[PDB]
């Protein structure tokens, strides 16, 4: 309900948290594969940047 | 290829006339075919719904076919017809199922045949039976007809409406 | 660390709200039925609960509906419920990619990355909208992914030359859902037109039932569908519904003849009551699959699925590059187009007559509705082709402007006349 | 009697064929067509006919063209033959722009309005087919009359299909087969029974084509 916000522990807080830091995290420890990480990209967040740990899919 | 006709019956004929010598005339044409005639004179413009209801609900097992001559001058012809479509006669599925009229929108069945004419006996049910006297044995029941059709244009014209899946042949 | 192993479910559970949102909100049985959303452009995860909601249901209407499962139904139950399901593709296109698979929807194959490729129809975007999801058929035999998969058609038809089979333990399928057969086409193959008719031969009664029998009959194209978690339970139950009306001896000498060797005696009896249907939600990518040449592939193939290393396999000749040309000059692929140019060298001659199994002349094919203004250009640049030619076939004394302005076509209309007067 | 087949020329033929209709009548693709309008377009031209072949005519181009063939000099032709590949409706045919009335196509051709077309045949074949495209969960015929005009339609686009891209259709193919094998022995009517035989029964899981024939005499093409 609310440990999603905790799991951003890279607290790029009120602004795009370094979202090539993101992509780098997501396709190491387990394995994602770069076509998903790049859709993963794309709709965490639209126009550039600024999900500022939205999580306002609930 | 062509129908069967060597059933035990050769099947039912119903002519019904609304007011003569027409009448009479395909009565005896058609008995002249082993048929079973019943004449009905002017019915009631409902009685005829239910006299098409006794005779869907029958046993034409052994009937090679069915006639319905309409002779007459208004009910809706869909229901009238509606009756046979198989599924309601089961007896009557794969077998013609022929309406002789004179007095469009049409019905599309599976094993329907239809024929129009026009008001102005007649000539086209004199033409009819003479053509069906001369050739009932070798010609079919589609060259008859356009025989018909041409006696009729020579002296309006009849419009065949055939939904028919093989030939017919009365022998 | 472990939060990166929290932060990839939940971004995965994002993307498939999506596909979810798309088909729930757009579409219109939803509506006709009572399933619909609102459009939001980026949906939430209320996208995800109503499957679910939908699954419990469709589930509940058919266990609450049958009876107890006396003594020998639950070991059939059991038998589906605890087996090893794969999924096979089978597309014409390239996917392998070396050492990784990636297969994508039409909704994101042609959102403004331009491809080629599909076998999408009218009306899939309307009823249901589901041209945002990746289309699988189940296979049940059990054995790995190193094999011959046993199975080639999914309702009659041959979707491609490459079966592409994945294992159901991939974290990707988890936002799946099933359906018992196909979700437009919600009849099942009859038993004369199914697979396998040294089968069902055997049983001359089986094979009589399994030909029509839709599902969801309150709406006619109404289709159940179920999630992950009780796609599983949900075919056994539907197959023992179906068993105990069917009568027939496969009854009790064979469906419970299966249970020590369910690998042919279950793939024969489940894809033929049934023919199941998968559905990823956006993109298939993995590292673990396995790629079986089921037959050769066509040129026609080759063509329209732009698999250019095959195209070039499969052309080893000029009669056979022409060939190619025209299957390219027919739906108006450009790629090939240029990939062709790059390799022969062709004349103006060559296209002077329609070979066989064409049916229009060069200037009509080039000029009709779903041309190419690449490949119009080309020819109009090299001299093959005359601008002003008139039609003398099909729409004799008219030209090739004519098919421009007559189908507005404004490109087409603009590059036709920069390279003569018409 | 027959219709004297025997003019220095047999006929002429026009074949019009519409598959992509205008985005206002919001009309589906129809595919695999041409593959029918080609079947017949060599059917009619194995038996010696000139076809015309017409693709995607808008509603006010079907009767100019009709018009302009009305006025010719069919005196050496012995007859005249019109296949119409279409959607449309129990009694009207749909062009590619807007629906256009049967009977006002047929008039050009009656007895009295083309002199050099009487006592003649005057076949017309029609094609129409509608989808139920009801996106939420899914019975007659205005016919005109004279003295040698043949019908022959087919409303119905079969009962079902699968994914599989369509050969045609079951009643084109069908009637371009049977004239193929027996439009050397046999009269044209028994024709299109062997064609109503095979449709509607041999592809039963629906409609079945209704023969309205108002000829005077015996059609033999040879
Ligand atoms: N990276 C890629 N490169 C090229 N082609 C690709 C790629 N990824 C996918 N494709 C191919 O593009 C096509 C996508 O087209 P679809 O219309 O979605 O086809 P399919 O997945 O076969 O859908 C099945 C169709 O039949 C049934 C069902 O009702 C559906 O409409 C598929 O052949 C897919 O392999
Ligand atoms: N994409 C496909 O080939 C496929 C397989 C099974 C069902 N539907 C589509």
């Amino acid at each position: 309900i609310r440990e999603a916000f905790r799991v951003f522990d890279k607290d790029g807080n009120g602004y795009i948290s370094a979202a090539e830091l993101r992509h780098v995290m997501t396709n190491l420890g387990e394995k994602l594969t770069d076509e998903e990480v790049d859709e993963m990209i794309r709709e965490a967040d639209i126009d550039g940047d600024g999900q500022v740990n939205y999580e306002e899919f609930v | 290829n062509s129908y069967k006709m060597d059933y035990p019956e050769m099947g039912l004929c119903i002519i019904i006339n609304n007011k003569d010598v027409d009448a009479a005339n395909l009565r005896e044409t058609f008995r002249n075919l082993k048929y079973e005639v019943r004449n009905k004179n002017d019915l009631t413009r409902e009685e005829i719904v239910e006299l098409m209801r006794d005779v869907s609900k029958e046993d034409h097992s052994k009937r090679s076919s069915f006639v319905c001559v309409l002779l007459s001058h208004p009910v809706d012809l869909k229901k009238i017809t509606n009756f046979f479509r198989g599924d309601r006669c089961r007896s009557l599925t794969g077998k013609p199922k022929l309406f002789i009229i004179q007095a469009h929108k049409i019905p599309v069945e599976a094993d329907f045949l239809y024929a129009y004419s026009t008001a102005p006996g007649s000539w086209f049910i004199q033409s009819l039976c003479a053509m069906l006297k001369q050739y009932a044995d070798k010609l079919e029941f589609m060259h008859i007809l356009t025989r018909v059709n041409r006696k009729v244009a020579t002296e309006q014209i009849p419009c065949i409406v055939s939904m028919l899946t093989k030939e017919l042949y009365f022998y | 660390a472990a939060a990166a192993g929290k932060i990839g479910a939940f971004l995965r559970k994002a993307v498939a709200a999506q596909s979810y949102g798309l088909m729930f909100a757009n579409g219109k049985l939803f509506e006709a039925t009572g399933d619909a959303l609102e459009k939001r452009g980026q949906y939430g995860f209320s996208a995800l609960q109503r499957l679910d909601g939908l699954s419990r249901r469709n589930l509940a209407a058919v266990e609450a509906r049958l009876g107890a499962l006396d003594s020998a139904e639950r070991g059939l139950k059991e038998r589906i419920m605890t087996g090893a399901w794969h999924f096979r593709h089978q597309s014409n296109a390239a996917l392998d990619d070396g050492k990784t698979a990636a297969i994508a929807s039409n909704h994101l194959l042609a959102r403004e990355s331009r491809s080629s490729g599909g076998n999408t129809f009218a009306g899939d975007k309307a009823l249901l909208s589901n041209h945002d999801f990746v289309f699988f058929g189940v296979e049940f035999s059990g054995r790995g992914k190193q094999d011959k998969p046993l199975n080639h058609k999914h309702s009659t038809m041959d979707f491609g030359a490459n079966a592409y089979v994945v294992p159901d333990t991939l974290p990707a399928c988890r936002h799946g859902y099933l359906t018992l057969t196909d979700h437009f086409f919600n009849r099942v193959p009859g038993g004369r037109e199914a697979e396998h008719q040294d089968f069902v031969g055997s049983f001359p009664q089986m094979g009589a039932e399994t030909g029509r029998w839709i599902h969801e009959g309150k709406y006619r194209q109404n289709a159940p569908i179920f999630n992950y978690r009780d796609m599983k339970a949900a075919v056994a139950l539907h197959l023992i519904e179906f068993l105990r009306d069917s009568k027939d001896a496969a009854f009790k000498a064979y469906v419970f003849d299966q249970a020590m060797q369910s690998g042919q005696a279950l793939d024969r009896v489940l894809n033929s009551v049934f023919q199941a249907e998968f559905h990823i939600p956006r993109l298939m990518a993995t590292t673990d699959y396995a790629k079986h040449p089921l037959r050769p592939m066509l040129l026609k193939e080759a063509v329209d699925s732009v698999n250019l290393p095959a195209l070039s396999g499969l052309v080893s000749s000029k009669g056979d590059a022409v060939t190619a040309m025209w299957h390219a000059i027919d739906k108006g692929k450009d790629a090939v187009a240029a990939h062709l140019l790059g390799n022969w060298r062709f004349e103006a001659g060559d296209f002077a007559s329609a070979p066989p199994g064409f049916y229009h002349e060069l200037n009509y094919a080039l000029s009709e509705h779903g041309a190419s203004v690449y490949i119009l250009d080309q020819f109009l640049s090299r001299g093959w082709a005359a601008v002003n030619a008139p039609f003398e076939h099909v729409n004799s004394g008219e030209t090739m402007l004519d098919n421009a302005v007559k189908y507005g076509n404004r490109e087409m209309a603009a590059a036709l006349i920069k390279h003569g007067a018409d």
